[PDB]
């Protein structure tokens, strides 16, 4: 029957990024030889896989798309249908399954035709997501209010979309709108988790609202003793920037939420999945470092191959059902040659992240405009979910006023409270990020919010 | 798996060489600082491929008290590019820890080719890390570098030269009598029956390494299980303890281990070999016997006359006569006698290495020669370097050609003081040139006529002195009759005697007669043809007149 | 370890060469100053191998109160690439730093073939690297460049052309006369017996 990518159907924005060659067109350059709708060797237009173009616009990685029209030849393209070949390859390091050499699985059985590769650790030509957009500081502020009061650390999880980020060229930019927190037992260096309950309720509000887990944010936030919110500089070029134990617990996630792709040979390629750690500049104000695992740095975990160190630089090869060969990593060394150093047992953790950058739009005009419910799971700091606050929230006993629900957290308390059904959740997931007038009219002569209404008209 | 004296053998000159250079230094390092000499760190063994070098490296290393560090030559090539480096960089430090420190390399040829002669700059980088760190070395360190190879000529000089590696010791092939040792060493593991005798083995072997003999007694071993495969099933999981008592490997396996791909030796080189033939085995022609005995003989035992007389002698033999006459024994012989080394080198063997072109080996035979001194050099079918170009009629090209030029060369660069002989020997000499038979060169001529009756006699009592021959047997009858059939001539009559005597023997048991009768004679003798026609001889006898004429 | 003049002999001819070519720069550069000459710059020693030749060069370096630097060949060429010719300029700029210098140069082959008869491109770096760095030299640095090898054929000739090599010295097989004083040289440390 057909391929995946036969089969498997985009994102829209995956639909928008293709139909764009993305070249930047350059206009008579220097040693033109031509009349001006001639052409020289210096005033062709350029690639979005411009690596001259990339340097001078300082640009660490090409975007993924980049990447995908670099390896491949336009003709090579799934509107072809059948005589499509998928460009890029999921990495498959875990081990040839059913072997075609007469020997038994891996197990117990093992030829040539049934080992992987030997990993060359690179660094990773591209990435997925460019820029990382945080749709408000009010969304950071709302969430680092844990911090303030406490001094111990928090993971949230990235919500929001993808659109295109025009700074860069073909740039995917994590729009950010919303968080929700599992249960969590919450310590100062590491956390762990409580398992996630309302799994498929906290994801319906975001397909609800438009919205999807898009990445996962955590803080390294460790104020420095001064009291102005500065910290000790701990990730940075002499310390390290990622704790390899975080790098293994997000790509436990990563391998979670994988990004279904036409240009692949499973229909999947990459994650939509991102990375964010808040934590402090040299300049002692509160920062973000945003990242995301490498696509060997997923197999490898996909494929139980690394492990953390007591060294957080140091990443260990695990020794010996599974098969490890060797890793390396590419050097530059004070004379620009490239050295593949054995890896085992140990070696630098540079080679397993993307760098991203992060902000703001010029004004807030997110999803999201009201700010008023108490964070879950913070009972510890007497910060509960209890349905007294919609009285006060949703302004129900005062019932001539109009609708604060445009807080995701509210949103999910609503959903929590799951008193308005698919239709009219997704009616009023519809003016909780539209704020349509007509379907708020709609919606406050609706039944099921009107019930919304005069059940909570009665509750104290 | 952890190597004493005792588990080699054979070689115990060159293990007296090493001892001198290796254990010596080590547990008395005072001795070469009492006398205030700089003790050698520069040990190098070479010789042909699988005989033991590898063996003697811990054969002194594990019989000292001394730290030792391993290193191979394909484990160093085979790691990445700088991280290969690196290693031998790692392997000096320790050693000059560890100061009492043996460093062996096997198979220094693969880190050390000719830097001319190799392509990759990593095989260039490798070879001047080892250049560096040899010079590096102290003599405070006390630290002894071992190497071995099997092509001594492909190695970079620079290694060779003073300071790296002085001590070329080459580990020859061993004689019978040292090799009989070796077949004990592997043996005494081995469970054996009574009829086995090495000695006769031993006897019956010439040019095996030990590693020909150890796959020797690995081969009989086989042999005996093929005959006890009827006794086990190999479906069976574990066979029974009987036949393992009864698996005694018998003399005849080793017999068949003798005719088998075993035999297939490493005798394609230019080797140095004591011989067996003796003047007893030789009848006839005493005088050019003495004659040698002068010229070769009294060198080799009294240089004492020489300095006495202030005359340095003419080292240059040449043999000449008709063909068949014997002489390519007779450099044997004279070897056996005075117990000087031989090397037999015949005349395509010069062409047939040059069409690989070894020339260094050349070189190296009387490198060899003075490394064996005293040793003679015996040069085989000198014809056949005339038949090079094809005579010296031949292609219009006479004896001179490439080979000629690299002989005149050698052989003049050749020290007098040296009593390293060179022993030429032709059956065409006429089609020679004179500038090998300059003075300095080649200036003793000696001519080797044909045998008389008497000698053809003492020929044949010498060559039927191993044969089960008949009592009737006439050889002065024969003698009679034979008059211009040469030695080869005699000897080829006894091959037709003795077929014809098994025209008698098998055939008697197809329709013991270890006599050969006067009948397998007059047959042969009826049947007896000459090979030297004597106007040949007319021409030989006027060279035996003259030949100074040139 | 520690070679003077005496600890080398038999080659007088030649030392009385080298001392008209290092040490009559180095101790006086005042010479060539007032006779308006330019001092050679271009000390190449050859010959066969093992004469002494890494022996004569310390036989003039630590018999002057010059400065010295010491290059090997195979230790150059056993380095990375890049990094091999980083020590060459390296060299260079301690020797320009420390004025009165001796630079030797050992086994200058071995790190300068042929261009024509040469395969890496590494190699053709370094042979350009040299080439390139001797030009660099001042005559007012009074830097004196010593090279030594036993294949004086095999060297790129472009060395050997003016301002970079001018001054061929050959280090000769000795007399029975020299080598007699070599022989005391050498047994004056040894215990002998009255025989010899
Ligand atoms: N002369 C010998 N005496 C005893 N055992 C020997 C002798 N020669 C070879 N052997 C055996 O055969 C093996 C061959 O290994 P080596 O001779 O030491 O290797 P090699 O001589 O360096 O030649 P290679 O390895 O082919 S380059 C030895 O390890 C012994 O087991
Ligand atoms: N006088 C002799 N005494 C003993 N054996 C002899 C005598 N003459 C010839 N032979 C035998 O003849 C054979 C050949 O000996 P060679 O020295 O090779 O003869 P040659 O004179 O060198 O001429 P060719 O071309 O080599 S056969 C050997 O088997 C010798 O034993
Ligand atoms: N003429 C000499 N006088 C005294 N000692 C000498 C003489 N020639 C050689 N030697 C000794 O032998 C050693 C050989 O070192 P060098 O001759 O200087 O090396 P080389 O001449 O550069 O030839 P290499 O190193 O093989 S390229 C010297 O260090 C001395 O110990
Ligand atoms: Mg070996
Ligand atoms: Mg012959
Ligand atoms: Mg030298
Ligand atoms: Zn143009
Ligand atoms: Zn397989």
């Amino acid at each position: 029957i057909k391929n995946p990518w036969e089969v498997v159907r985009q994102s829209p924005l995956d639909d928008r990024l293709d139909k764009l060659d993305g070249k930047i067109p350059r206009k008579r350059g220097a040693m033109c030889r031509h009349g001006p709708k001639g052409m020289c060797d210096y005033c062709t237009p350029l690639d979005p896989f411009n690596p001259q173009y990339l340097e001078e616009k300082k640009i660490k990685y090409m975007s993924v798309h980049a990447y995908m029209r670099k390896i491949n030849s336009a003709t090579n393209r799934p509107e072809l249908g059948s005589s499509f070949i998928p460009p890029l390859v999921e990495p498959y390091y875990r081990v040839k399954r059913d072997c075609p050499s007469g020997h038994p699985q891996w197990p117990e059985g093992i030829c040539t035709k049934c080992q992987p590769s030997a990993i060359t650790l690179q660094p990773q030509p591209f990435r997925m997501v460019d820029h990382v957009e945080f749709a408000s500081p009010q969304i950071i502020d709302r969430f680092l209010d844990a911090w303030r009061r406490t001094g111990v650390q928090r993971l949230g999880i990235l919500y929001g979309r993808y659109l295109e980020y025009d700074a860069v060229p073909l740039g995917i930019k994590a729009v950010v709108e919303a968080i929700y927190e599992p249960p969590q037992v919450d310590e100062i260096d590491g956390i762990t988790l409580n398992p996630w309950e309302n799994e498929q309720e906290v994801n319906q509000v975001a397909k609800y609202c438009g919205l999807e887990q898009v990445g996962v944010i955590w803080t390294d936030l460790l104020d420095a003793g001064k009291g102005d919110g500065s910290v000790v500089c701990k990730r940075h070029a002499d310390s390290y920037f990622l704790a390899a134990q975080e790098i293994v617990f997000a790509a436990r996630l990563q391998a979670q939420h994988p990004k279904p792709s036409k240009w692949s040979d499973t229909g999947r390629f990459g994650s939509n999945f991102v990375t964010c750690v808040v934590s402090g500049n040299e300049q002692g104000e509160i920062s973000i470092s945003a990242y995301q695992m490498s696509n060997d740095a997923v197999e490898m975990v996909r494929a139980d191959i690394i492990e953390p160190s007591a060294d957080p630089t140091l990443m260990l090869v695990r020794e010996e059902t599974r098969y490890i060969p060797e890793v390396f990593y590419r050097k530059i060394n004070e004379y620009g040659a490239n050295v593949l150093e054995n890896a085992k047992p140990a070696f630098p953790v540079e080679y397993l992240f993307v760098t991203l950058t992060h902000g703001f739009p010029d004004s807030p005009s997110p999803l999201f405009t009201d700010n008023i419910f108490p964070i879950e799971n913070r009972e510890y700091v007497g910060e509960a979910q209890e349905v007294s606050a919609v009285a006060k929230a949703l302004k129900v006993h005062e019932a001539d006023a109009p609708m604060n629900v445009s807080d995701f957290h509210l949103l999910c308390f609503i959903h929590q409270m799951s008193v308005l059904s698919k239709e009219e959740e997704a009616l009023l997931c519809r003016v909780a990020t539209l704020h349509d007038l007509a379907e708020s009219f709609q919606l406050r002569s609706t039944t099921g919010w009107q019930t919304l209404h005069m059940i909570l008209q009665s509750t104290g | 798996n952890e190597v004493g004296y005792d588990d080699i053998g054979g070689c115990r000159k060159q293990l007296a060489q090493i001892r001198e250079m290796v254990e010596l230094p080590l547990r008395h390092p005072q001795l070469f600082k009492s006398i205030g000499i700089k003790p050698p760190r520069g040990v190098l063994l070479y010789g042909p491929p699988g005989t033991g070098k590898t063996l003697m490296a811990r054969a002194v290393a594990n019989e000292t008290g001394a730290f030792f560090f391993l290193i191979n030559g394909p484990e160093i090539m085979s790691k990445m590019a700088g991280e290969s480096e690196s290693n031998l960089r790692k392997a000096f430090e320790e050693a000059e820890k560890n100061s009492p420190a043996i460093i062996f390399i096997d198979e220094i040829d693969s880190i050390a080719p000719k830097r001319e002669k190799t392509n990759g700059e990593v095989e260039r980088r490798v070879v001047s890390q080892l250049l560096t760190l040899m010079d590096g070395m102290k003599a405070r360190s006390n630290v002894v570098v071992m190497a071995a190879t099997n092509r001594p000529n492909s190695i970079d000089p620079a290694l060779r030269r003073f300071g790296r590696f002085d001590r070329e010791v080459d580990i020859g092939i061993p004689d019978p009598t040292g090799r009989l040792e070796i077949l004990q060493i592997h043996t005494k593991n081995m469970k054996l029956a009574d009829d086995v005798d090495l000695e006769q083995i031993a006897a019956e072997t010439h040019g095996y390494v030990g590693s020909d003999l150890a796959a020797l007694c690995s081969e009989a071993a086989m042999q005996q299980i093929r005959e006890k495969m009827d006794l086990i099933d190999l479906d069976e999981d574990t066979i029974d303890a009987e036949v393992l008592d009864s698996l005694g490997v018998t003399m005849d396996n080793f017999r068949y281990a003798l005719g088998v791909s075993n035999p297939s030796a490493l005798r394609e080189v230019a080797v140095v070999e004591v011989p067996n033939v003796r003047w007893e085995d030789i009848g006839g022609l005493e005088q050019v016997k003495q004659e040698l005995k002068e010229q070769v003989q009294y060198p080799v035992d009294h240089p004492e006359k020489f300095l006495k007389f202030g005359l340095s002698p003419s080292r240059g033999v040449l043999f000449y006569g008709p063909p068949g006459t014997g002489k390519t024994m007779l450099a044997k012989a004279v070897a056996n006698e005075c117990a000087a080394n031989f090397i037999s080198v015949k005349g395509p063997e010069l062409l047939s290495m040059w069409f690989g072109e070894s020339e260094s080996n050349i070189r190296d035979i009387f490198d060899k020669a003075r490394a064996a001194a005293p040793c003679v050099v015996f040069l085989d079918e000198l014809d056949s370097i005339a038949k090079a170009r094809g005579g010296s009629i031949g292609d219009a090209g006479g004896a001179s050609d490439r080979v000629v030029n690299q002989l005149l060369t050698e052989m003049d660069g050749m020290t007098s003081k040296k009593n390293v002989f060179v022993i030429g020997a032709t059956n065409r000499p006429e089609q020679l040139d004179p500038a090998l038979c300059r003075p300095g060169r080649l200036d003793q001529l000696i001519y080797v006529p044909l045998p008389d009756e008497a000698g053809r006699l003492s020929i044949l009592k010498a060559q039927l002195r191993k044969t089960p021959v008949s009592k009737d047997v006439d050889l002065a009858y024969i003698a009679s009759k034979t008059h211009g059939f040469s030695g080869a001539d005699l000897a080829f009559i006894t091959q037709r005697a003795v077929k014809l005597a098994i025209k008698e023997s098998i055939a008697a048991e197809i329709e013991p007669v270890p006599e050969l009768t006067k009948r397998h004679f007059e047959e042969a003798m009826r049947d007896a043809r000459r090979s030297v026609s004597d106007v040949e001889i007319r021409r030989y006898e006027a060279f035996a007149q003259q030949m100074k004429n040139a």
